[PDB]
């Protein structure tokens, strides 16, 4: 499914991302928007050989296994194919074990890119919560 | 630091009679507060994880709801097994931080 | 399937480096975030800190910077080191992984003069 912005907001905010380790609620929906363009099925292969899976889009080399990339090391136990459902409880879960490592959000290439140094509550302005 | 209060302290309870228990934020944490079991002699076991996430190989009996600054660890039809300490654990913020625990014994 | 223990000494001089093992079987510790919790008496629960899989740690502020928590992936064992204790670190001490599916048994480390 493909999030409305004021849809995804309020479901993060209800997934507990307001404000966790540190980071206000845009920031996890621009990197949504930007990362799947808000679509819970958009999967990435990469020029590691690795995967990005759903709407967080979750690296296969380190968070989640797809069976089919060199040095896995699923950090989050979880098969790719599990991140790819309307219901974004698995991916809310893996992106926190995620942000809590030192990398904090940069593990996020599109956020560090598009959404880090801009005004991330814009994402989440004009929507009831 | 995020401050977590367990209430009551402790709470008497016959078998077969369903019980809630209380843990508040000193803040609001989402969803991010997890609930943990404790017997002696023995270490924690988690019960629940992001307020009301079940977890494999607990007894269904336990469910947890809440959001914000006020979440509810619920048995239905508490056993004896179940007597012992319950802790709330939030990690929404770093320190993670617990609850100061609520003792479940028979009345 | 992953099993967690904890060891290491059980009495410690006030002063000194309070150091504990946590041995992991069933899978590799870099394949997962790893910590430390104590519990004093009174059922006071701590949460001491954890080590991520990419080596950083995050240490709880109570513990004033005296805790270092390291990993050798070749022994798949991770420690706790706590310098300086004193009578108020007399604990049960556990290790477990971040997200609290795996616990050792737990061991009790006494800080007295004697």
């Amino acid at each position: 499914k493909v999030f409305g912005r004021c849809e995804l907001a309020a479901a993060m905010k209800r997934h507990g991302l307001d404000n966790y380790r540190g980071y206000s609620l845009g920031n996890w929906v621009c990197a949504a928007k930007f990362e799947s363009n808000f679509n819970t099925q958009a999967t990435n292969r990469n020029t590691d050989g690795s995967t990005d899976y759903g709407i967080l889009q979750i690296n296969s080399r380190w968070w989640c296994n797809d069976g089919r990339t060199p040095g896995s090391r699923n950090l989050c136990n979880i098969p790719c194919s599990a991140l790819l459902s309307s219901d974004i409880t698995a991916s809310v879960n893996c992106a926190k074990k995620i942000v809590s490592d030192g990398n904090g959000m940069n593990a996020w290439v599109a956020w560090r890119n598009r959404c880090k140094g801009t005004d991330v509550q814009a994402w989440i302005r004009g929507c009831r919560l | 630091d995020i401050v977590l209060t367990q209430s009551p302290a402790t709470l008497s309870v016959t078998p077969g009679n369903s019980v809630s228990l209380s843990c508040r934020a000193s803040q609001s944490i989402g969803n991010n507060l997890h609930w943990y079991q404790q017997k002696s002699h023995e270490s924690p076991r988690l019960l629940i994880k992001y307020a009301s996430q079940s977890i494999s190989g607990i007894p269904s009996r336990f469910s947890g709801s809440g959001s914000g600054t006020d979440f509810t660890l619920s048995i239905n039809s508490v056993e004896t097994e179940d007597f012992g300490m319950y802790f709330c654990q939030q990690s929404n913020s770093w320190p993670y931080t617990f609850g100061g625990g609520t003792k479940l014994e028979i009345k | 399937d992953v099993q967690l223990q904890e060891s290491g000494p059980s009495l410690v001089k006030p002063s000194q480096t309070l150091s504990l093992t946590c041995s992991v079987t069933g899978d590799s510790i870099t394949s997962d975030y790893w910590s430390w919790i104590r519990k004093f008496p009174g059922n006071r629960l701590e949460y001491m800190g954890y080590v991520s899989s990419f080596g950083s740690t995050f240490y709880n502020p109570s513990l004033k910077s005296r805790i270092s928590i390291t990993r050798d992936t070749s022994k798949n064992q991770y420690y706790l080191d706590l310098n300086s204790v004193t009578t108020e670190d007399t604990a049960t001490y556990y290790c477990a992984n971040w997200d609290g599916d795996y616990w050792g048994q737990g061991t009790l480390v006494t800080v007295s003069a004697a």
